[PDB]
């Protein structure tokens, strides 16, 4: 792994010396040149999950959320400029220094055997992430949604590590594949209710589950597009990462202590894809949406069926790439006219018609079209969940229901009926929107044909 | 002029399902003419 | 009995517009249109045979082509499933969407 | 319907039919016309309930279809034949609905006054 | 373009010989098959639903009760 | 009667066409006018559509329906289907009594300035091969349908001479 | 009138970008298709047997395909 | 109309001929005995 | 660097690199090992993940 | 030329054509026809791919995978030894996954090849079947997302005394 | 919905309603009417701004006082959802009943 | 709002919904002229409240006579058209911006256009003085938009010269 | 000859796939699995002794 | 298609025309300018009725705001003008 911890650290020099007006080019070019080698990751065959170094391996579930990753990095950069495009140099390479570092710390995180590691380098992720959308966000009023939103992380989110170490002085290692085949059963008692729940909230803050989900919407409007697609195509995905490892343990414990979760999920998940439905200000929309996705993806992780890994894990990439595009759309919206609210402008059938394609393609892949891999995920999910109870696939239908109609309803009024004709500014497209586009919907669709790489560690 | 010209002479419908009666079952009348002779 | 084969040829004979609809950008201005159409009639008689091989000897065989994914106890890969409510209906389907598109040659010109 | 044989042949469904004859039986007068042979009534296949007696005629039919292929109309007759066949056959049940509709009438009636009187 | 289609106001509709010929054939082709067929089809195909004068069959008549 | 039934309606709509496009664009039955005029082959393609999804006197399409509503008349049917084919297919009648005593019927009534042009390849030569194959199609549907179970066939007075 | 004039929103942006797709994503798509022709054709892709005897089989030709 | 069917659900239509003289009629099962001579 | 390379080159990669999680090693092995229980007569597919011989029960 | 007693091909029974009238050859210009048009142009670059493929030959091996002493022999703890047994479990376990495979087509097959017997030729297949899939449902079925050996092992200990048990009561 | 009544309009509502209502409007008319040469951007109309940061919500972070509220927002998500607990819990047991002993006649299952 | 268009609007949409009542327009005819009686005996009374009322009455016996679909000629809000060609009307400030090639691809227009851009870029001022001029405090009172004295433009004209339906 | 390049249009796919189906067929244990050719008891041995109605 | 345009000679030939076979009012005094009410004293209900039937001439549009003050036939054809799509 080390081959790839290095490459993106000589991607800070690079960026840090370089003559004005290459630093897009270089860090470009060699990002994607990365991202070659993050393609040279998949050995992965047969049973035991590679491992390369005794600090940290990769099973499957790390391949793919990784590739996604640095895959992420050149398309996330390549989309940011022009929303400044001028300013000192200083803040141009602070800011991919920043995205750099972010990603360093994200492969750290994925990568990372031993879950104190996972943890330190968990934090170490956040606060890059912190920096960007709050030194520019955009900043209306500024909300202090960048803080007291790192507080809705730790306010809840330290006492894992007390929990963890608890783990660490009583079975010794805390090395992953040591606390596999050492790991023993845990009885139901108020003591493992405790730590269950500790583990439990700790990393279900992160996916917010609908009673928490209060923490995205601001935070994601307030984040320069660059920190959105930090956000929400991944900042989720770790939360329910590590959920997929720590729930090794607690074996009969997450039966008890699983159900009540699992209800308000259910649940939130059909009143998260109402609420998204009504609104105005089109940069949330796409937001809620990642709440419900989300939503089933606890609900998937919580029943323990390998199916409910598969769809899962097909998802959490689908859902990645989905929705990271979405929101490229959303921006590449607002610099036509300055609004971030939906019903302002219409039309861009007539207009940009090419742009249409893009929007359609992307909804209807967030629509869960049947190749699409979102269906292939959220369709297992079902299956999975219809195998739980009989009963539950009025909600999750449901939720077909509905997010056909939001993800359909997106895909109208912004896109179509009229031009509002007091406009007169949009200029047509961009060779760099289609870029960016392609780079996203173009994988998302040859995915559809050889799943078989991101179909989880069980297959 | 909705009424005056090559229209109002019109037609009254079973009309219609007499429309063109008189080539069809014409040839159908010559139809058996050929396991007849 | 490949016949049959050429049954799943005129699937593909149906696959070869969108195709040129994108990769040459320039030709399609000469009147496509009629080159769907043109493309739809190939369909309906190279669809015709089968029919016919059908209705004297049966023969109804399904083709799995290459499997998709695997998972686990299940392998599903896809079918083209000749049940004769296949080979019946896709005559009448190319046939009366000859009809509706030259119709639409005329309706939307 | 003839007798129960057995579940012992190892055979559910029709290799067991509900018997070998598709319907009734007919303990009755005498027996059940002729027969066709089970195992030629599989080697063309036939959907069941389209497997009946006439199927004499009915097999006839599929051979005239494939007789002639590409004859439209083939044979008219073999079709009124077991269209015939069954025609008689569907009579039979008819008759059948009137030998047990008399019983009903007859034996009520007679037996229950008749046998109310004392 | 214009096809000789002589647009007109208020005055019947010009019509190319042509298609009432069209249209006549087809009219004979309709009923010409479908009296034809008639002619070569029944509206009661075969031997006719029963009638209970065989519910009689005497013979049948109960052995114990005379 | 899937099959018959796409010969048979995708033949109307795409006559409808001819008389929408043909009327300028109306598309209300109200206004319209009479059959002939200028109109013969899309008005004759509407008494083969509308008379051939009448349920057939004998054509094509009644090879579907008519045998359809004798079994369907016939042995368990919890009956109050019965009476369901019957009033049913009689309403789908109706409608085409609709459609020709309003589009087909009286002297022309609707906005003036005739533009009605049924001159082109296209359009009888769509119909013209819709029609031609629709009453020669559905006969070799017809005995063309290797058979898969007992028809009725025998079929008693007043639950067989109820279909037409 | 005789010709009018019509408004379309632009055609050169969409155009341009696709013939650029196009151009590059044909341009390592034809020497790649080639290859897994050439490799294909003159090339065999492999066949079986089985294990000899007292053999020690290298790490790779476990597997079919040449180019795996 | 629809619950007027479901208090037909029960009650039926039948095959042949005709319906309900009935008294303590058939129905199906073909019922009692069997003997001709 | 971005539609050349790694969308057709990578795209050839994973296309087909090596045989991914084994499957098609388990498909051959499953032939054979199949093949091999039929043609010797033992009941294929036993259950018992662990033969009953060797393995001890605790007791009331 | 797959491995013929795996997957079975009943025999082929192909009928005799019989004309039995004398009209046109509808089918049987183009059958023939075909046969000169699509098969040789076809079949001459199939065959010449062929000596092009064998003027060199490959040998790749279906790999093979030793035993262990799998669960049993490894003490309550101490990895070392574990390892090996369970992934290898892993392995084992997917073989059987394809095993189900195979059968379950062989079903599939079965029906397609009677037609409308659908109850008459398949009931050994389906038997073999239930069998089968018995198994199987029986072993690996409930465990759950994280499954190694010891979790096999519970089970089977679990259907051990649950059936010692039932043999106590057999009495 | 449905005029009606046809209301006399009376002599203020006249003088008032018409002067002052189609006063302003056509004041705001006229406003946003300008339509120049020169705007590149969009005319930016402070409409819908109110519509936008209203409906964010904004008496949302403040408070909730009682009245009513906590029993239409309580009872809002009390009788459907615990019930469903309820019925997800009870299914659940059954469930397992029927699994742990007689037979759910699941036979072949497998995949789950 | 006066009496004028009260009535005439009832009259009007009248003969609306009576047109899509019958068929074959005579019986159309002379019951429209029953109903033209029906109001010709009105009108020659200059009593206030009287007609008023007898108006609302008509409000009821008119709300009567409407059945669920009054025939609606395409062109307006209806089942037919109402901009059935919208995706076609794309404004002329699109096209300010083409590539100078297809710029150059219809190279006499943008000369007449450009006749136009400075027909506009010399006018405006003209325009804001008689405006600003005209207008009484606030211009509360009118939405009407008065004509130019001067020769030339009409002011308020850029949007008013629109892309025309289809 | 123009409709004879469309025809190779089409035929060009009969090359492909058919080849792809000639050399697939045999690769693959089970596809193209086609329900058993129909057997009459005119072939092989028939068994009746029938006559009548009319 | 739905080729011929309404031209100003067209247009002006049909309000004229059907202006001209209204009977009550003579042929006498038709004229684009020639006063749709002042001359020829028709009742205004009655140009409530000519510019219904008119519509139904033309079959389109006229909402009844605009429709109320029309009056000279000349006006007509102008409206009739710029609502369609009239001019070279
Ligand atoms: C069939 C198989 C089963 C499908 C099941 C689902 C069916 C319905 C799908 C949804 C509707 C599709 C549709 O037509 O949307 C309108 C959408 C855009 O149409 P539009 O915006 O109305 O018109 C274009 C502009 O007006 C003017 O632009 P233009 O005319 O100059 O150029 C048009 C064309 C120009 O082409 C390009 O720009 C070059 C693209 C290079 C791709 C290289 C890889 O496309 C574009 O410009 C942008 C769209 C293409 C984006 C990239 C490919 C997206 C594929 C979407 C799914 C496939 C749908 C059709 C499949 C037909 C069978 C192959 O068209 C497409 O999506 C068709 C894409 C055709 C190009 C690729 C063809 C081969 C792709 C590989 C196989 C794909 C299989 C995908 C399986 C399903 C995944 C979800
Ligand atoms: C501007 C034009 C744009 C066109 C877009 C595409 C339109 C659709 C029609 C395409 C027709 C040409 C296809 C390539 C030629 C070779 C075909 C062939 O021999 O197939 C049998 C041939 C069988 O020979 P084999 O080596 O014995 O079999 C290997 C198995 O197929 C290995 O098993 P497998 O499970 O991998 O199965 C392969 C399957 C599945 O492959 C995947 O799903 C790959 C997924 C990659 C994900 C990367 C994620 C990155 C983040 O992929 C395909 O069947 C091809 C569709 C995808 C093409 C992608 C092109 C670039 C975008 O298939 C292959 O060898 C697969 C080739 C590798 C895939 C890429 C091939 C395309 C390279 C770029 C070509 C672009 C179009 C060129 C212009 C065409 C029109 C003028």
């Amino acid at each position: 792994m080390l081959k790839y911890i290095i490459p993106t650290m000589m991607l800070m020099p690079l960026t840090w010396l370089s003559k004005n007006s290459m630093i897009w080019i270089n860090t470009t070019l060699h990002s994607l040149l990365i991202s070659l080698t993050s393609l040279l990751l998949l050995n992965q065959f047969g049973d035991n999950s590679l491992n390369f170094s005794l600090t940290f391996f990769s099973d499957s579930l790390s391949t793919p959320l990784l590739i996604l990753t640095m895959w992420l990095l050149p398309l996330m950069l390549m989309a940011s400029q022009h929303h400044l495009s001028k300013e000192n140099l200083a803040r141009k390479k602070l800011f991919i220094s920043m995205l750099i570092l972010l990603q360093l710390f994200l492969i750290m995180t994925f990568t990372a055997t031993e879950l104190i590691f996972f943890y330190i380098m968990f934090e170490a992720t956040l606060v890059p992430t912190l920096i960007i959308i709050t030194r520019w966000g955009n900043q209306t009023e500024r909300l202090n949604a960048g803080l007291y939103f790192l507080f809705y992380t730790l306010a809840g989110s330290l006492p894992l590590l007390v929990a963890l170490i608890y783990i660490q002085n009583t079975m010794g290692s805390l090395n992953f594949l040591i606390l596999q085949y050492w790991v023993q059963p845990m009885p139901n008692s108020w003591s493992n209710t405790f730590m269950w729940l500790a583990c439990m909230m700790a990393f279900m803050v992160k996916m917010p589950l609908y009673g928490l989900h209060l923490w995205l919407p601001k935070a994601h409007v307030e984040a320069p597009i660059a920190g959105s697609m930090v956000l929400a195509a991944i900042l989720l995905k770790l939360g329910g990462y590590g959920m997929m490892r720590i729930t090794l343990l607690l074996n009969p414990i997450t039966d008890f202590m699983a159900y009540p979760f699992i209800m308000l999920s259910l649940w939130g998940m059909i009143m998260t894809s109402s609420i998204c439905l009504r609104q105005t200000d089109l940069k949330s929309l796409i937001a809620y949406s990642s709440v419900s996705h989300m939503a089933l993806v606890i609900v998937a992780i919580l029943i323990q069926t390998p199916w409910s890994y598969m769809g899962a894990t097909a998802l959490m990439i689908a859902h990645g790439l989905t929705s990271s595009m979405l929101f490229c759309l959303a921006n590449s919206n607002y610099e036509r006219v300055h609004s971030r609210t939906m019903i302002l402008a219409r039309g861009l059938q007539t207009l940009l018609p090419l742009m249409a394609a893009w929007w359609l393609l992307a909804s209807l892949t967030n629509l869960a079209l049947p190749p699409s891999i979102n269906l292939i995920g959220e369709l297992f999910v079902v299956m999975s969940t219809f195998s739980w109870s009989n009963i539950t696939i009025i909600l999750m239908g449901l939720n077909m229901v509905i997010t056909a109609l939001y993800s359909l309803y997106m895909l109208i009024t912004t896109q179509r009926g009229k031009h509002t004709h007091h406009i007169n500014n949009i200029l047509p497209s961009f060779t760099r929107e289609n870029a960016l586009m392609s780079l996203h919907m173009l994988p998302l669709l040859l995915l559809s044909l050889n799943p078989k790489i991101i179909l989880g560690p069980l297959y | 002029w909705r009424y005056m010209g090559g229209f109002a002479n019109n037609v009254s419908f079973v009309g219609a399902l007499l429309k063109g009666f008189k080539w069809g079952f014409a040839a159908f009348v010559v139809a058996v003419g050929a396991e007849y002779y | 009995m490949n016949l049959f084969s050429s049954l799943t040829l005129v699937t593909l004979i149906l696959l070869t517009m969108p195709i040129a609809a994108i990769n040459f950008n320039t030709h399609k201005f000469t009147n496509y249109p009629l080159y769907v159409k043109t493309t739809i009639s190939c369909a309906f008689i190279t669809s015709m045979i089968p029919t016919m091989m059908f209705i004297h000897t049966g023969q109804e065989m399904i083709i799995s082509n290459w499997h998709w994914l695997t998972i686990q106890t299940l392998k599903l890969s896809l079918s083209f499933k000749m049940d004769f409510f296949s080979m019946m209906f896709v005559p009448v389907a190319l046939f009366v969407t000859w009809s509706i598109m030259e119709f639409s040659m005329w309706y939307m010109h | 319907a003839r007798r129960y044989l057995g579940d012992a042949s190892v055979e559910p469904e029709p290799l067991r039919m509900p018997t070998f004859p598709p319907d009734y039986g007919f303990p009755e007068r005498k027996e059940r016309e002729m027969v066709a042979t089970q195992q030629e009534m599989n080697d063309a296949q036939l959907v069941l309930q389209q497997r009946d007696y006439c199927a004499h005629y009915l097999i006839r039919f599929l051979k005239c279809k494939r007789d002639s292929f590409p004859n439209f109309l083939a044979c008219k007759h073999e079709q009124h034949d077991w269209d015939y066949c069954e025609h008689l056959d569907y009579v039979k049940r008819m008759k059948e609905f009137e030998r047990e509709r008399r019983l009903l009438q007859r034996k009520k009636r007679r037996e229950q006054r008749e046998a109310d009187m004392a | 373009g214009g096809a000789h289609i002589e647009p007109r106001y208020r005055q019947f509709p010009q019509l190319t010989r042509s298609q009432v010929i069209q249209a006549e054939f087809f009219s004979a082709t309709m009923w010409f098959w479908i009296l034809w067929r008639f002619w070569h089809d029944s509206d009661a195909v075969l031997g006719h639903f029963p009638y209970p004068d065989p519910s009689q069959w005497t013979d049948e008549e109960l052995g114990i009760p005379p | 009667h899937i099959c018959t039934h796409a010969f048979f309606k995708a033949m109307l709509f795409m006559c409808s066409g001819s008389i929408i496009h043909s009327l300028n664009d109306e598309q209300d039955i109200r206004k319209m006018g009479g059959l002939f005029k200028a109109m013969p082959f899309t008005t004759t393609a509407l008494i083969i559509g509308s008379l051939a999804l009448t349920g057939m006197p004998f054509l094509t399409g009644f090879y579907s329906k008519d045998l359809i509503i004798e079994s369907a008349n016939t042995s368990y049917t919890n009956a109050w289907a019965l009476l369901m084919t019957l009033v049913a297919t009689s309403f789908t009648a109706i409608y085409s009594t609709r459609i020709i005593f309003f589009a087909l019927l009286g002297q022309p009534r609707f906005p003036t300035l005739i533009n009605i042009n049924e001159n082109n390849p296209f359009l009888i030569n769509s119909i013209k091969r819709l029609l031609i194959g629709s009453l020669f199609a559905g006969f070799i549907i017809s005995n063309n349908i290797p058979p898969m179970t007992i028809p009725q066939m025998t079929m008693p007075h007043y639950l067989k001479m109820t279909a037409l | 009138g005789k010709r009018l004039f019509i408004i379309k929103p632009s055609g050169f942006y969409d155009k341009r970008f696709l013939k650029l797709l196009r151009f590059y994503i044909l341009l390592t798509g034809i020497p790649v298709v080639i290859g897994i022709t050439l490799i294909n054709v003159f090339i065999g892709e492999a066949e079986l047997a089985e294990i000899p005897e007292g053999y020690v089989p290298e790490h790779w030709e476990y597997f079919k395909h040449p180019i795996s | 109309g629809f619950v007027a069917f479901m208090l037909f659900m029960f009650w039926v239509g039948e095959t042949y001929p005709t319906y309900q003289p009935v008294g303590p009629k058939q129905y199906p099962y073909n019922n009692l005995y069997l003997e001709r001579g | 660097f971005g539609f050349s390379i790694v969308l057709v080159l990578g795209s050839t990669f994973v296309a087909y690199l090596p045989d991914y999680r084994m499957q098609e090693w388990a498909r051959r092995e499953a032939e054979r090992l199949v093949k091999y229980r039929e043609a010797h007569g033992l009941p294929l597919m036993e259950s018992n993940c662990f033969d009953p011989s060797k393995i001890q029960l605790p007791e009331d | 030329s797959w491995d013929k007693d795996v997957y079975p091909e009943p025999p082929r029974r192909t009928p005799a054509p019989s004309p039995q009238t004398s009209l046109p050859n509808p089918i049987t210009y183009l059958t023939k026809a075909f046969d000169l048009l699509v098969d040789r142009p076809v079949t001459l670059v199939r065959e010449f791919i062929e000596r092009q493929h064998a003027k060199n030959k490959y040998y790749y091996y279906h790999r093979e995978f030793r035993r262990v002493p799998d669960i049993t022999e490894c003490h309550e703890k101490d990895v070392l030894c574990m390892f090996e047994a369970e992934m290898q479990w892993k392995r084992d376990y997917k073989v059987d996954q394809e095993i189900v495979n195979i059968i379950q087509e062989r079903l599939k097959a079965c029906q397609q090849r009677e037609g409308e017997s659908h109850r008459q030729n398949c009931a050994k297949e389906l038997q073999q079947f239930t069998q089968v899939v018995k198994a199987y449902q029986d072993r690996y079925h409930d465990l759950g997302a994280h499954y190694s050996a010891r979790k096999c092992l519970a089970k089977q200990k679990q259907r051990m005394l649950a059936e010692r048990k039932a043999t106590k009561e057999a009495a | 919905l449905d005029p009606a009544e046809y209301d006399i309009s009376s002599e203020t509502r006249k003088a008032q309603a018409e002067r002052l209502a189609i006063r302003s409007r056509l004041k705001r008319e006229y406003q946003l009417q300008y339509n120049d040469p020169s705007r590149r951007g969009v005319v930016e109309d402070p409409a819908l701004i109110r519509w936008t940061c209203a409906r964010s919500a904004n008496v949302y972070p403040n408070f909730r006082p009682n009245t009513k509220t906590s029993l239409l927002g309580a009872l809002f998500g009390i009788g459907p959802l615990i019930f469903w607990y309820y019925v997800f819990k009870t299914d659940r047991d059954r469930k397992e009943k029927l699994i742990q002993e007689g037979k759910l006649d699941r036979t072949f299952n497998i995949s789950y | 709002l006066t009496h004028q268009q009260k009535v005439l609007q009832l009259y009007k949409r009248a003969l609306r919904h009576l047109e899509s009542r019958c068929v074959h327009r005579d019986k159309y005819r002379y019951f429209a002229c029953l109903l033209r009686a029906r109001f010709d005996e009105h009108k020659n009374e200059k009593d206030m409240v009287k007609a008023t009322q007898l108006l609302r009455e008509a409000e009821k016996e008119f709300w009567h006579g409407q059945h669920p679909q009054p025939y609606i000629f395409p062109e307006s809000p209806g089942g037919t058209s109402y901009e059935r060609y919208e995706c076609y009307k794309v404004p002329e400030w699109c096209l300010d911006d083409w590539h100078p090639s297809e710029k150059a691809m219809y190279p006499d227009y943008f000369a007449k256009r450009e006749q136009w851009k400075k027909l506009r870029r010399e006018s405006w001022e003209r325009e804001v003085k008689q405006l600003q001029e005209e207008t009484p405090v606030g211009g509360p009172r009118t939405e009407a938009l008065p004509p130019a004295r001067k020769q030339g433009d009409l002011p308020p004209l850029w949007w008013h010269i629109v892309t025309r339906p289809r | 000859r123009h409709s004879i390049f469309a025809f190779t249009h089409v035929l060009i796919p009969v090359w492909i796939i058919h080849y792809y189906l000639k050399y697939h067929v045999t690769t693959k244990p089970y596809t193209i699995v086609e329900k058993k050719p129909r057997i009459f008891p005119g072939d092989t041995i028939l068994e009746t002794g029938e006559v009548i109605p009319p | 298609s739905d080729a011929p345009p309404l031209t100003l000679e067209g247009i002006k030939d049909r309000v004229l025309y059907v202006l001209k076979l209204y009977d009550k009012i003579d042929p006498e005094k038709l004229s684009v300018n020639s006063h749709f009410m002042k001359d020829l004293g028709l009742d205004s209900l009655d140009q409530v009725e000519i510019i219904m039937a008119m519509e139904d001439e033309f079959g389109f549009e006229i909402p009844d705001i605009d429709a109320e003050k029309l009056m000279c036939p000349q006006e007509i054809v102008d409206y009739i003008a710029d609502k369609k799509d009239v001019y070279e």
